[PDB]
């Protein structure tokens, strides 16, 4: 089972450098290079760079020259990416991609900030009801940064019925709300927990929705 | 004993005659018998590779007797396959 | 008056002498990348 | 460089058809094409490569076609779960270069929006701030409107809203509006309303609490 | 150095054959049948012999796609006076007219003259092949500081193109084609046999791939080749052609910065086995047409385009080729070059010009001994000027024939010496007067649909140093339907084509550029007889006068400094520079030359110089007043006319 585990985030001030692992399981390292791919919110893919795994031979073959720097660790069989002289442009998401040729697997992402304010964690707040045959509930996630925010119902178990709308920006911190569905009947008679996980401050909280006395 | 030899690790210099068997022999594996005016196994699929290489190189070779033995060793070679060779014994003899 | 081509010195005595061993050399390469 | 041109930005179609993403090569590429499919908030995955080579594990319902400079990709029967951007890709010269990108929408019957509204926690308001959400779930077209009232009166400032896309599973629309106040501002007033205005509904869909 | 019996059992008898060596060993002298015995492992266990055979990648998708053979060389022409390559004599052959052809066995024995081990003893190629020694021919370079090698050995028979990496460790990955005849391809070592590494298959040939499965997978990840297609394009062109095709690619690379540091990847690898197929082809062909004859047409034209083809490799890799030319050739053309008046060349049928210019470059390869061939080739683009609408872009035919007489000029401004400097200006000012703004938009057309109108352009031998990017974006077909980058990246091409620096192709070899005080600011330059323009944004020019037209309150400046018999002068003219007289009293019906030998410009205040003329006879003249050319609606719109004597004048209305 082949898999390219990533960083949720990193937050790094401008001017600074940054690390962005890639750590790689399930085949032979070395056998297959590692490709890198930029990519803005709702904008398309960009192609970074390649490294050959276990001879390092390094291929910057685009716009990131001075920007880039791919390693290679075998024995952790992690692949690196070095940005330097971080600004406001380079913030977006960036993607370690196994390359036979094409891009076999991708990993899930590491989402990169520049800004200069800190990590705040973010305060989850239960939205309970103040009937019909299915009642909805929700959770608050306000006031965190940087994104991203990974909202789970019941530890995953409770996936069909499930919102979870866009994180909106302001004053410099993100907010955010997800919904769920449930047959009325399971309600209160069956406990609903909402998982709020926040990589950057790694964080992870529970609330449990209960009704409202 | 055993005609159909077990090959183990002699120039061609001291070498008079060279038997070769057939596909259905010994079960495919394609053997040879090399021996000096002494028996010695070789492999098949090498020795006849080697001879039918040295007819193409001389092509001069054009007798009736040699022109014929050319494309018989490789009607001879292609009717071993390789692939025959599975995980199969190939310590059967010996 | 006009515009022609500016008149030019005839092509020098071809030298059909030379021997193909003159014209390449020694017959005998080595590959560079073995 | 090499830039792979994905004209079409956005392609509807409804649940039984069949669509064709064109992408169009500055040069040619050969049979180097891949095609990756990112549904949203997912990394992209690989779906054909070679330009009509399908990976192993996804439906036969994809497959691909093309050669030098025309490049299609074929999906057809489609599902309410392949909603996602459609990126191709070129990998036979450097610099690889992706296409601009294809979102594919689906279309179906109009729904009514499921309302609900949520009064500040108990423990958001101990914590100072008081924020109070109105969930619209389940509706389709996607344009609504939302418009809160408090005490019969309407706030205009405070009300930030957020959409999502087509669900994977009934290709509808959810939207989230969500009013932002301070504790006192919260306790002045006693009556919140979240007034919901839809196609489907000439009168206005109203919940409340107090 | 005995007798072997041979005993073998034929569905079930006793059949015996007996191989002497004694005879056949003399009969081949090249022939060790002791080597081969040592190379093949004969007392090798199954268990190793089988362990080798799974090294070796195999095909899976092994199957190719039926493909016609096209015809190559045709076939005698009627009464063809059959020369010898080996015993070449003058007078043979009499003129470009006479039905020619060079015989096909002793042509062979020239190209593939020398003699070396075709298959390397390397671990890869050890497993799978018998050592090899044959007479060959072979295309060797390397990149990324000789860490990535490629050598095309080939025969009359088969081509080998062999890839080699080196890891920045010690490892070597190879990965080798074969191409040719299925017959004819080599000797395989042990279990293999060809159809287990046959990647393309049709008729007599195939495309063989021999490589490790890891190697495979490591070039997999830089390098997926198209074998399909590469052995349809190797089969079902001519050799003319393909060779061609390969040639645009390099070109049309080179002016962009796609050579100046290669890169590993599949367009760049797969281009250096179609360059490998271009020179096999042309051997291959001769090779096979057996103790015959080839018409010397067919030669001409095939040993033009490898002619080229090997300098384009030349300045963009370095690249080496040792094995694809016949002497017997290159004389057989040099004496026909006798038979030719260089300087009315151009007054002969189109057909025959570029027939005699590629026997010009093939007779006299290495340029810098006979000069004259400029004189054909000045005299073929004066005789097209004359008889070429002015302003239009250039025909796909006039194109064609001037790219063959194209090469030859090339190759003297690499030179820094001037070679006959006189005729070589001419070329270059019929370039410049050649170069419109619709020409222009025609190349950046042809860069955009890498067709043939980008290969070459008359403009990239101009005199004209105006062009930059934004003006030539002005000009580039703006059409919504062509593909917006690959226009810019036309603009990026085109412009990096007339870079006058790291180029060494555009100017100093006239001895009016010496002249100048700063090179980026001229603009054009029209070379004369006995005077030539240096027109330019340099008040500082060393030249007889210096005129100024109106320019305008914005741009650099216009000024036409001329330069009197090609001698600078002490110092840059003083004092304000004169005035441009105009001209009214002249009428648009003229039945002489009056305009011989002058250049006629015109120039927008704002925009900067639009056309360029050069009035060579009574044709370009008549085609100047008559038609709409004269403009004067226009008020930021003038027209100067450069005359012989060095003045400059402005035409400013007709009777």
């Amino acid at each position: 089972e082949v898999k390219l585990q990533q960083s949720g985030a990193e937050l790094v001030m401008p001017g600074a450098s940054v690390k962005m692992s890639c750590k790689a399981s399930g085949y032979t390292f070395t056998d297959y290079w590692m490709h890198w791919v930029k990519q803005r919110p709702g904008q398309g893919l960009e192609w970074i760079g390649a490294i050959d795994t276990s001879d390092s031979y390094t291929s910057y073959n685009q716009k990131f020259k001075g920007k880039a720097t791919l390693t290679v660790d075998e024995s952790s069989s992690t692949a690196y990416m070095q940005l330097s002289s971080l600004t406001s442009e380079d913030s977006a998401v960036y993607y370690c991609a196994r390359g036979l040729l094409p891009f076999d697997y991708w990993g899930q992402g590491t989402t990169l900030t520049v800004s200069s304010a800190k990590t705040t964690p973010p305060s989850v707040y239960p939205l309970a009801p103040g009937t019909n045959s299915m009642v909805t509930l929700g959770c608050l996630v306000k006031g965190y940064f940087p994104e991203p925010v990974t909202v789970t119902w019941n530890s995953g178990s409770l996936s069909s019925g499930v919102h979870t709308f866009p994180a909106v920006l302001q004053s410099d911190l993100y907010t955010l709300s997800s919904s769920v569905t449930v047959p009325s009947s399971t309600w209160p008679s069956e406990t609903v927990t909402c998982n709020v996980a926040h990589p950057a401050s790694s964080t992870k909280v529970d609330k449990k929705i209960v009704p409202r006395d | 004993a055993y005609p159909c030899c077990h090959v183990t690790q002699l120039a061609l210099e001291n070498i008079s005659d060279i038997y070769l068997v057939s596909n259905q022999t010994c079960d495919g594996f394609s053997l040879a018998s090399l021996n000096s005016p002494i028996s010695r196994c070789a492999n098949g699929l090498n020795v006849v590779s080697f001879f039918i290489s040295i007819l193409k190189r001389s092509s001069s070779a054009l007798t009736g007797h040699l022109r014929e033995l050319l494309t018989t060793l490789e009607t001879l070679y292609g009717s071993f396959s390789v692939e025959d060779l599975f995980g199969a014994n190939l310590n059967r003899y010996a | 008056p006009n515009v022609e081509v500016w008149p030019v010195d005839p092509p020098p005595p071809v030298n059909f002498n030379k021997t193909a061993e003159q014209e390449y050399g020694d017959k005998e390469v080595k590959l560079p990348h073995w | 460089d090499i830039v792979m041109t994905q004209s079409q930005k956005f392609m509807s179609t409804s649940v039984g058809d069949r669509v064709s993403v064109t992408c169009k090569a500055s040069q040619n590429v050969g049979t180097n094409v891949a095609w990756y499919q990112q549904k949203p908030g997912q990394s992209p995955k690989a779906l054909i490569y070679s330009a009509s080579y399908r990976y192993s594990g996804v439906p036969d319902r994809f497959t691909g076609s093309g050669s030098g400079t025309d490049f299609t990709l074929t999906i057809s029967n489609v599902q309410s779960e392949d909603l996602a951007k459609y990126f191709c890709q070129q990998y036979n010269s450097y610099p690889y270069t992706f296409g601009g990108g294809t979102k594919l929408e689906i279309k179906r019957a109009d729904a009514a929006p499921t309302v609900s509204i949520f009064p500040p926690s108990s423990e958001q308001l101990t914590s100072g701030g008081a924020s109070v959400v109105c969930f619209l779930n389940n509706f389709y077209p996607k344009d609504i409107n939302v418009k809160w009232k408090i005490d019969g009166s309407e706030r205009q400032n405070g009300v930030l809203n957020s959409w999502t896309d087509q669900d994977s599973k009934d290709s509808t629309y959810s939207m989230s509006s969500t009013l932002t106040l301070t504790k006192d501002e919260y306790e002045r007033h006693n009556s919140y309303t979240c007034e919901a205005t839809h196609k489907t509904s000439t009168s206005p869909i109203v919940k409340s609490f107090n | 150095l005995s007798e072997v019996k041979l005993h073998l059992d034929i569905e079930g008898h006793a059949s015996h054959y007996t191989i002497p060596w004694t005879e056949l060993m003399a009969k081949v002298p090249g022939l060790s049948p002791e080597a081969l015995w040592r190379e093949a492992n004969v007392t090798e266990d199954l268990a190793s012999m089988l362990n080798r055979y799974k090294l070796i990648y195999k095909t899976s998708g092994t199957l190719g796609i039926a493909l016609a053979e096209p015809v190559d060389i045709p076939a005698v022409s009627e009464g063809s006076m059959q020369v010898d390559a080996s015993k070449v004599h003058p007078g043979v052959i009499s003129g470009l007219n006479s039905p020619a052809c060079m015989l096909s066995a002793p042509l062979e024995k020239q190209l593939f003259y020398y003699i070396g081990t075709m298959l390397p003893n390397t671990r890869p190629h050890s497993y799978v092949f018998y050592q090899l020694r044959c007479h060959l021919s072979y295309v060797a370079l390397s990149i990324n500081g000789d860490k990535f090698q490629y050598t095309g050995a080939m025969t009359s028979k088969f081509l080998m193109g062999t890839y080699k990496r080196v890891t920045e460790k010690g490892d070597e990955h190879v990965l080798s084609l074969v191409f040719g005849k299925t017959k004819d391809l080599p000797d395989l070592r042990g279990p293999f046999s060809y159809p287990s590494l046959t990647s393309a298959q049709s008729g007599d040939y195939s495309l063989v791939i021999v490589t490790t499965f890891v190697h495979y997978a490591n070039f997999h990840n830089y390098f997926v080749p198209n074998l399909k297609d590469m052995f349809s394009r190797a089969v079902t062109m001519t050799a003319a052609s393909y060779a061609r095709y390969v040639l645009q690619k390099l070109v049309l690379l080179e002016m962009k910065g796609g050579c100046r540091e290669p890169e590993l990847d599949t367009e760049t690898l797969t281009t250096m086995f179609e360059v490998s197929v271009a020179f096999f082809k042309v051997g291959h062909a001769v090779g096979e047409t057996g103790n015959g004859c080839v018409d010397l047409r067919w030669l001409a034209k095939s040993f033009f385009e490898l002619t080229v083809l090997k300098d384009i490799i030349g300045i963009c890799y370095g690249a080496t080729v040792k094995g694809m030319q016949s002497y017997g050739l290159e004389r057989l053309a040099a004496m026909l070059m006798a038979t030719v008046k260089m300087e009315e060349l151009g007054h002969l049928t189109t057909e025959k010009q570029e027939y005699a210019l590629r026997l010009a470059t093939v007779g006299y390869p290495k340029a810098g001994v006979y000069s004259g061939l400029i004189g054909g080739a000045t005299s073929v683009l004066l005789s097209a000027y004359n008889r070429h609408p002015l302003f239009q872009p250039l025909h796909t035919v006039m194109r064609e024939t001037l790219f063959i007489g194209s090469h030859v000029v090339l190759r003297e401004l690499r030179l820094n010496v001037t070679t006959q400097g006189p005729n070589l200006a001419l070329y270059q000012l019929l370039s410049t007067a050649l170069c419109s703004a619709l020409e222009i938009g025609e190349v950046l057309r042809g860069l955009a649909l890498g067709t043939e109108s980008g290969l070459f352009s008359p403009c990239y031998l101009s005199l004209r140093f105006d062009l930059t990017r934004d003006k030539l974006l002005s000009m580039a077909p703006q059409e919504a339907t062509l593909d917006q980058a690959a226009v810019s990246n036309a603009v990026d091409g085109f412009l990096g084509r007339l870079s006058l620096e790291r180029e060494d192709r555009d100017a100093w070899h006239l001895p009016a550029y010496k002249c100048v005080d700063r090179l980026d600011k001229v603009l054009m330059i029209i070379p004369l007889i006995n005077v030539t323009f240096i027109i330019s944004s340099d008040r500082e020019v060393r030249g007889s006068a210096l005129y100024e037209a109106s320019t305008t309150y914005l741009s650099s400046s216009l000024f036409l400094s001329p330069v009197i018999m090609n001698k600078c002068s002490q110092g840059a003219v003083a004092g304000e520079p004169r005035q441009i007289p105009k001209i009214q009293n002249f009428t648009r019906t003229q039945k002489s030359c009056i305009f011989c030998g002058f250049a006629l410009l015109s120039y927008d205040e704002k925009e900067g110089l639009e056309t360029t003329t050069y009035i060579t006879s009574q044709e370009v003249q008549n085609s100047i007043l008559s038609s709409n050319y004269f403009d004067f609606d226009n008020l930021h719109v003038h027209y100067l006319l450069l005359t012989t004597n060095g003045t400059v004048m402005e035409i400013a209305g007709l009777y």
